[PDB]
């Protein structure tokens, strides 16, 4: 789901200070088939893997 | 379903319910099977 890089500079390692793991049906979009009719709180949208 | 890429669509019979029945049986441990050295 889109990961390019690091672009930091090359003498500095990462570390990270959460790990959330996920399920093997993940999608961060939400459906844009269901959100016509909302006013407030209307997320961005895209179209999930099968 | 499996994965995400679409490699064929030929004969795709996708208009069905019916899970069908699997098969059953009872796992016997008591002559070596299950078990490994
Ligand atoms: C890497 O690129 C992003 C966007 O192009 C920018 O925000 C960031 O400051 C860059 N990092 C460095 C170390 O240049
Ligand atoms: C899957 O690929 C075949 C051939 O490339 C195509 O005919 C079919 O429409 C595709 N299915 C979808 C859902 O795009
Ligand atoms: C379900 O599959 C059977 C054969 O496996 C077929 O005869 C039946 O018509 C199918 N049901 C539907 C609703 O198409």
């Amino acid at each position: 789901y889109g990961f390019g890089s690091f672009n930091v500079s090359s003498y500095d390692v990462v570390y990270s200070d959460h790990c959330f793991s996920v399920n093997s049906d993940f999608c961060p979009c939400a459906d844009p088939s269901v959100v016509n009719s909302c006013v407030k709180s209307k997320p961005l949208s895209a179209i999930c893997p099968a | 379903v499996i994965g995400d890429f679409n490699c064929t669509n030929s004969f795709i019979n996708d208009y069905n319910k019916t899970i069908p029945r699997i098969s059953e049986d009872v796992v016997d441990v008591s002559l070596g099977l299950g078990t490994y050295y």
